[PDB]
């Protein structure tokens, strides 16, 4: 648990280093209930893993093509060649049902741990689920677990938190200047005194609405000022 | 340890796997009362049987008469026996059978015997499950068929509302809507036809007129819940 | 130990936690007597019942408007159904007062005598108008689904949920009148006006709510 978030801070009582990435933190009291702390642990794992996917998508799609921009990459005009100008309703239907399966299976792993491990169609092999939020079994096709799980668990949480801050960076260094993360890094390395946080905060390059095949999306920045 | 509607869940205390089709699904607590659960079991059986007969009717009526449309099939049938003579015969012939079934529900050990052919009496059956003469040559296990009837019946209850909400949105019978979904799956869903965003709501247009003529006096056809649609 | 409307202040003595939706909100001590409180529980319930019916009425008939149907607004639906349908108006009012004077005086003499209204003096109904408790009549007519019997803890949950939805439907019905006396248009037109521009189309820019515009 040691080496806390600040040098002179006493850790809370419910943060004795059982969970990984535990730094005596929560200066807003949110983890003080245990049933709330397990759910907030699950949501930190969810935001961490989806944020790692977000970072490794945004800074790889401009590696493979630095023309399609990741902000408007959700527009049907910017989809690739076998999916260009697809009906987004059918795509949203695919995603809605295929995620309402998976997420409700994970949710019932939260609500009753151990009751959701079997393949329900093929009543055979289970998933060996050692602790909540870490199913494994078929989610470890390479078997990097069954070793020091605490070590890799701390590694996952630290890279995940860094990727959460990185992805909420990637959006805000794209709302202010309308430029991708490696492209904003190159814009900083061009002139590192007029292409910084100064004279870029205060403008919002996001348009107010974009017609996606008939729908207008409200499209807000996270600060005021266009 | 029976299978459930949601596998990790716990079924409610009033649902103990006794009845067929009991998969622990009653989240609103409607089957808590024991007296009311009998009425609800009877109405699930009757809704399910009418829905199975209706789904088979709409499908067979489409595969033998593709010209005429089942939502309009009560308008163009052109029977020789008049419009109201059909409704009078149906009224008396159904007000008989339904009061017989209702009196079976109220007092089960009351209504078995044929009143005009007194040598014929129905055997002491279970409520909702008459048998005897309604059921000749029953194949295999009666509890297994009693589960299969409720499963196919729940599927057909969902299928009839599927037929109605297809035929009010595309205006076509439920193979032609299936031919829409097989000719272009990505653009013939309900999420393709409709979406509501905070700032505008794109509902699908109606394919049912607000009235039909039908021999003088006109029948309003409410497009179910138009406006409340997505 | 129970949640209160104003944290910190203790709940008053006449208001221990046994009613549905109790949060200790009586600063004016109006229900200090047990029988006047017994009457105001009934009053809060039936105001909540009519306000839930009314709020669902306004919201459904305003989803009917603005989408394209022929429904009017809720402030215009009084005129359009006595003029589109040839309905003489004071007879509709007197039929409403007859039917609801019957249904209300039955309840008004259930409050004055709880075991009454059940002796078959009506058309042969004995247990159906028995009344389970204050503001929760039950029986075969007022609970045909039978949710007041079975699991009692879920019935207490439904009691508190009824009181919660009834409170915010009373607030909504107090708000529809203020949205109409301030703006002058439909409530779900006011919602889409607040959604098309979240700023500047709120109450503080209506010119009426704050006079210091
Ligand atoms: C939404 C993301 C999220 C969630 C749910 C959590 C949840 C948790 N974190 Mg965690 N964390 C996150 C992001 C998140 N973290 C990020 C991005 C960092 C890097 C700064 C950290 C760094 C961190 C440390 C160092 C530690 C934790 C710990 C904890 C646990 C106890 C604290 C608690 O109860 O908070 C519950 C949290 C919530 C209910 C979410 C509230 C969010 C508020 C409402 C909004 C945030 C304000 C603002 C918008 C943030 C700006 C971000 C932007 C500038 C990038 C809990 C499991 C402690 C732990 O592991 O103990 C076991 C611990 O020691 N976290
Ligand atoms: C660098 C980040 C990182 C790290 C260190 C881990 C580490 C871990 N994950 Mg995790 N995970 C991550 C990202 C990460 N994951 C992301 C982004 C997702 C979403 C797809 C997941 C989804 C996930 C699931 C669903 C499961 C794990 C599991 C595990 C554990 C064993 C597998 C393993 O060591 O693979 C580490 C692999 C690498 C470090 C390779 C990274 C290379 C890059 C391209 C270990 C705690 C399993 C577990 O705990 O089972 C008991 C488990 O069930 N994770
Ligand atoms: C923390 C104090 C603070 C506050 C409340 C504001 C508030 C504001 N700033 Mg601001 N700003 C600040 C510190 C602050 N600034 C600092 C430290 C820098 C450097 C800037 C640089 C900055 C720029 C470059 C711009 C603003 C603008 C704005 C306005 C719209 C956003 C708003 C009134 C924008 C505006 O409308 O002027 C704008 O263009 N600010
Ligand atoms: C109206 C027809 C109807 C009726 C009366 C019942 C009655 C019953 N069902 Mg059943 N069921 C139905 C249709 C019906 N079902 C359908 C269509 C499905 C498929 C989804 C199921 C699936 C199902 C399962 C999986 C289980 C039951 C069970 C039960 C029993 C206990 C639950 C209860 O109290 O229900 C009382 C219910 C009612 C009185 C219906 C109230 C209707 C309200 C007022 C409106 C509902 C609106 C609805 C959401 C609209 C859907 C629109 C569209 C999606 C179709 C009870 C005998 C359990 C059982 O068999 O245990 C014995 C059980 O495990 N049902
Ligand atoms: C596939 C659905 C299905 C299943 C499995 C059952 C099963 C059962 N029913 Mg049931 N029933 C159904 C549909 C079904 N029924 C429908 C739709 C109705 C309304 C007409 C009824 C009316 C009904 C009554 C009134 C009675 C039963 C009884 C029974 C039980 C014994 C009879 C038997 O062996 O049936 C076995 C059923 C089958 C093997 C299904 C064969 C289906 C064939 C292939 C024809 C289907 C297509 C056909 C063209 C449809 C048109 C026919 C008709 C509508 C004109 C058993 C539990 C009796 C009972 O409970 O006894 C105690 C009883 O008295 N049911
Ligand atoms: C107690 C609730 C209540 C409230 C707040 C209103 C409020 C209103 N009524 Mg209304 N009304 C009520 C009960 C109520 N009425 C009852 C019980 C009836 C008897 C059927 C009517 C019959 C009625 C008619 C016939 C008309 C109104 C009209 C109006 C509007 C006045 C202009 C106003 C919005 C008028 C209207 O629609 O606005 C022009 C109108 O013509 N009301
Ligand atoms: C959502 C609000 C709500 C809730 C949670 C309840 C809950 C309760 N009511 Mg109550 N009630 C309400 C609204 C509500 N009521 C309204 C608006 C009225 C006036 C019409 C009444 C009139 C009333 C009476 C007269 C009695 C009850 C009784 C009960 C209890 C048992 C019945 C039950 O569980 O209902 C469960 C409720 C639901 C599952 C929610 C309703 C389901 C759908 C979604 C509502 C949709 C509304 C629809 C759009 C418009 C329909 C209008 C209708 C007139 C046709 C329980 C405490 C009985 C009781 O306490 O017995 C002792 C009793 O005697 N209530
Ligand atoms: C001509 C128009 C006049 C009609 C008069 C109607 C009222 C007649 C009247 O007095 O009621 C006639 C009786 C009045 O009640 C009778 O009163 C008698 C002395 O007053 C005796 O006490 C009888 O026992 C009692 O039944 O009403 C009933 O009892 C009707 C009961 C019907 C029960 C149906 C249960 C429904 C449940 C099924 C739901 C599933
Ligand atoms: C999930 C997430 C992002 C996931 C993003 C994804 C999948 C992005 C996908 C895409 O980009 C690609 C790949 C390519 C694009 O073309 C398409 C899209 C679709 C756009 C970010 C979470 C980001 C989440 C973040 C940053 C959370 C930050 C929270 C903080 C810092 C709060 C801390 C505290 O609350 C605690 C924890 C405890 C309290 O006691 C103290 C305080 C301080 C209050
Ligand atoms: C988490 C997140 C998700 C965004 C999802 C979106 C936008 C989905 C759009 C999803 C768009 C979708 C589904 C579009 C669907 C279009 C469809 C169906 C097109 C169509 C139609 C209709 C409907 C007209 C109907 C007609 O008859 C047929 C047809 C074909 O013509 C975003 C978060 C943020 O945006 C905030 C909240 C704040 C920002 O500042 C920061 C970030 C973090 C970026
Ligand atoms: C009584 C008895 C007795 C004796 O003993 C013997 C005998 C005689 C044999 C018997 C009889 C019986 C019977 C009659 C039966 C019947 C049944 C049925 C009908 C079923 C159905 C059943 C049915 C069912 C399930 C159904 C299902 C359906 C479905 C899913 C559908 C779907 C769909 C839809 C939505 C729409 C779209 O667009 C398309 C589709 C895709 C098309």
């Amino acid at each position: 648990d040691r080496k806390l978030w600040a040098p002179g801070v006493v850790a809370p009582e419910y943060l004795k280093g059982d969970l990984a990435g535990d730094y005596g933190w929560d200066p807003l009291g949110l983890g003080a209930d245990p049933t709330a702390l397990k759910w907030y642990r699950q949501s930190e794992l969810q935001h961490a893993r989806w944020a790692m996917l977000g970072v490794a998508g945004v800074l790889v799609q401009e590696i493979v093509k630095p023309d399609v921009y990741f902000y408007e990459a959700g527009l049907p005009q910017n989809l690739p060649e076998p999916f260009t100008n697809i009906n987004m309703g059918g795509l949203l239907a695919w995603e809605f049902i295929l995620m309402h399966w998976v997420e409700v299976r994970r949710w019932q792993d939260y609500k009753n741990f151990g009751s959701v491990n079997e393949d329900p169609i093929f009543k055979g092999n289970k998933v060996p689920n050692p602790e909540m939020g870490y199913p494994g079994g078929i989610f470890d096709p390479f078997g990097f677990s069954k070793g020091n799980l605490k070590e890799l668990q701390t590694k996952e949480i630290k890279n995940g938190r860094l990727a959460m801050i990185a992805y909420m960076a990637f959006i805000l260094q794209a709302q202010a200047t309308g430029k991708g993360p490696l492209a904003a890094l190159s814009a900083h390395l061009s002139n590192p005194f007029g292409n910084n946080i100064l004279k870029n905060i205060g403008t919002c390059t996001v348009p107010h609405s974009v017609d996606v095949q008939g729908l207008t999306i409200p499209l807000t920045c996270l600060w005021p000022g266009s | 340890s029976r299978p459930l509607w949601l596998p990790g869940s716990t079924p409610p205390a009033h649902l103990k796997g006794d009845l067929p089709g009991d998969f622990g699904f009653d989240p609103l607590g409607l089957g808590a009362n024991a007296e009311s659960l009998k009425w609800f079991k009877e109405s699930e059986l009757v809704h399910s049987r009418w829905a199975m007969a209706a789904v088979a009717g709409i499908l067979v009526q489409e595969i033998v008469r593709p010209d005429v449309f089942w939502y309009n099939a009560g308008k163009e049938v052109e029977s020789p026996l008049g419009p109201l003579g059909l409704l009078a015969v149906e009224f008396f012939l159904m007000h008989w059978v339904e009061v017989r079934r209702w009196q079976d529900l109220r007092k089960p050990g009351s209504v078995d015997q044929d009143p005009i052919f007194s040598q014929y009496k129905l055997p002491p059956h279970e409520v909702g499950y008459p048998g005897g003469v309604f059921a000749p040559f029953i194949p295999g296990d009666l509890a297994e068929l009693k589960v299969k009837e409720i499963k196919n019946g729940r599927l057909a209850m969902l299928a009839f509302v599927g037929f109605v909400m297809a035929a009010q949105v595309t205006g076509k019978g439920p193979i032609a809507a299936l031919q829409e979904h097989l000719a272009d799956p990505w653009g013939t869903t309900i999420f393709s036809k409709a979406a509501v965003v905070p700032g505008q709501a794109v509902a699908p247009p109606c394919k049912i007129p607000a009235s039909v003529s039908y021999k003088g006096i006109e029948i309003p056809t409410p497009c179910f819940l138009q406006g409340l649609w997505p | 130990v129970r949640p209160v409307w104003f944290p910190g202040n203790p709940p008053p003595a006449h208001l221990d936690g046994s009613l549905a939706g109790d949060y200790g909100f009586d600063p004016l001590f109006l229900g200090q007597e047990p029988q006047t409180l017994k009457w105001y529980v009934q009053a809060e319930l039936v105001h909540g019942r009519f306000a839930m019916l009314g709020a669902a009425g306004i919201i459904l008939t305003s989803i009917g408007a603005k989408v394209g149907l022929g429904f009017p607004e809720w402030y215009d639906a009084g005129k359009v159904v006595v003029e589109k349908n040839n309905i003489d108006f004071p007879t509709l009012m007197v039929i409403q007062f007859y039917l609801m004077g019957w249904a209300e005086t039955k309840r008004w003499y259930d409050f004055k005598n709880p075991g009454s209204q059940a002796d078959g003096s009506f058309l042969g109904f004995t247990e159906e108008f028995k009344g389970l408790e204050n503001g929760y009549p039950g029986g075969r007519f007022f609970d045909p689904m039978g949710l007041s019997r079975g699991d009692a803890a879920k019935y207490q949950e439904y009691k508190q949920k009824e009181v919660k939805n009834g409170r915010l439907a009373m607030i909504a019905c107090l708000g529809f009148a203020a949205q109409y006396a301030a703006t002058g248009k439909g409530p779900l037109d006011n919602l889409a006006d607040h959604l098309a521009d979240p700023n500047h189309v709120n109450f503080a820019t209506n010119g009426v709510s704050i006079p210091i515009a």
